[PDB]
């Protein structure tokens, strides 16, 4: 059984970063080299392991999280980061073992007149936990007074739409991002290389 | 460049109705949030209604919760506010509003000129 | 000093506009762990930016727009040495040039704040 990475990487539709999607990978053989050597990604960072040794390793599980952000935010998808993306949308553990893979997706996510379909969370009472997912859509209470389900003074909608315009600079562009997380449990390893 | 134009207000005797229009250009009308606000003479700008692309689709202030209905039209890139059962208390200038984020992660609030609604 | 990768760069100097130079960067240590070679640049009064990059396993290259079509980055595994051929030089290329090597994969654009093994920096002047 070859690991089904095309289903995640070639998925026709990607989630907004606040409702990021997750698939689990187990009991298969992954060929990382064909992803790494592919020339289809502008970022392929790894944490905890060298990308050149991935085909020699075995893991208990793999998790493929995927979403869309802007390019100039791919640096926030990494342990120890801060800001709205890492704090209210997608947090990585300090001891993250995995790899982050990102690419400009104007191919599929460009829209004449603008694409405002991708959203990110703006406010939160506390920071996310590593791999927590907040998809709620309740009004955010930024004051001592309850909001009672409506906007008002100190009461704001918590999500913001990216203004992906064809005219934008190279950093304010839609980037599809896939995070492979390698599970290092004290268990049999079911996902190995060739 | 982003642009919002309100239209459709005017003079109405109580119990009447109007349909305010917000013509948007520079951005698709399907997006995170489009809101309608009120400013009466002497008072401060008041949030009235809003439509969203995630979560509950429409929200309304308590004072208009059974009388107004907000809707979007993607063909004409417009957002409508149907106001029924109008009262003198609804008399104000009506604005539509969107919040955009920019290249430097800054937020800016766009508004139109507004339309006057007078009820008697 | 205690880093398992050591870069020594050379080939700098001055030259007149329209001329060419060839910077070289020779590594010693954990050669096989290096995944990515980036050339950075700091001109007078500007931050250190990214000029060019080479993915070691691939040969794939990236170039900033200010040097696109004039600079060429290339690899030599016989000598464990990466090269930056700078053609059609103009005075705005006057800068301290740095080579840097990563082991964590690759990422474009280059970013100073990633973890890099750094070279010493060789001067390049064009008038």
């Amino acid at each position: 059984n070859l690991c089904p990475f095309g289903e995640v990487f070639n998925a026709t539709r990607f989630a907004s970063v606040y409702a990021w999607n997750r698939k689990r990978i187990s009991n298969c053989v992954a060929d990382y080299s064909v992803l790494y050597n592919s020339a289809s990604f502008s970022t392929f960072k790894c944490y905890g392991v060298s990308p050149t040794k991935l085909n020699d390793l075995c893991f208990t599980n793999v998790y493929a999280d995927s979403f869309v952000i802007r390019g100039d935010e791919v640096r926030q998808i990494a342990p120890g980061q801060t800001g709205k993306i890492a704090d209210y949308n997608y947090k990585l553990p300090d001891d993250f073992t995995g790899c982050v893979i990102a690419w400009n997706s104007n191919n599929l996510d460009s829209k004449v007149g603008g694409n405002y379909n991708y959203l990110y969370r703006l406010f939160r009472k506390s920071n996310l936990k590593p791999f927590e997912r907040d998809i709620s859509t309740e009004i955010y209470q930024a004051g001592s007074t309850p909001c009672n389900g409506v906007e008002g003074f100190n009461c704001y909608f918590p999500l913001q739409s990216y203004g992906f315009q064809p005219t934008n600079g190279v950093g304010y562009q839609p980037y599809r991002v896939v995070v492979l997380s390698f599970e290092l449990l004290h268990a049999p390893a079911t996902v190995c290389g060739p | 460049q982003v642009q919002l134009v309100e239209s459709g207000g005017g003079l109405v005797q109580a119990g009447g109705s109007l349909r305010l229009s917000c013509a948007a250009s520079g951005f698709p009308v399907y997006r995170d949030r489009m809101a309608w606000y009120r400013q009466a003479p002497g008072k401060e700008r008041e949030w009235v209604a809003a439509i969203y692309s995630a979560g509950q689709q429409t929200r309304y202030a308590d004072s208009v919760k059974g009388r107004f209905t907000i809707s979007r039209d993607n063909a004409k890139n417009t957002v409508y506010l149907q106001m029924n059962s109008l009262k003198p208390e609804d008399t104000a200038v009506y604005y539509c509003n969107v919040k955009d984020v920019g290249h430097h992660y800054e937020y800016y609030d766009y508004w139109g000129q507004g339309t006057q609604v007078t009820v008697s | 000093s205690s880093s398992q990768v050591q870069l020594v760069e050379s080939g700098g100097g001055s030259v007149q506009a329209g001329g060419s130079l060839r910077l070289s960067c020779a590594a010693s240590g954990s050669i096989s762990s290096i995944t990515y070679l980036g050339w950075f640049r700091q001109a007078p009064g500007k931050e250190r930016e990214g000029v060019a990059a080479l993915i070691t396993v691939n040969g794939h290259t990236y170039y900033a727009d200010s040097v696109k079509g004039r600079f060429t980055v290339s690899l030599d595994n016989a000598k464990n040495t990466v090269y930056l051929q700078m053609n059609s030089l103009k005075p705005e290329d006057t800068a301290l040039y740095y080579c840097a090597a990563a082991a964590w994969g690759y990422a474009w654009p280059l970013h100073q704040d990633d973890y890099w093994y750094w070279g010493q920096g060789t001067q390049v002047t064009v008038s």
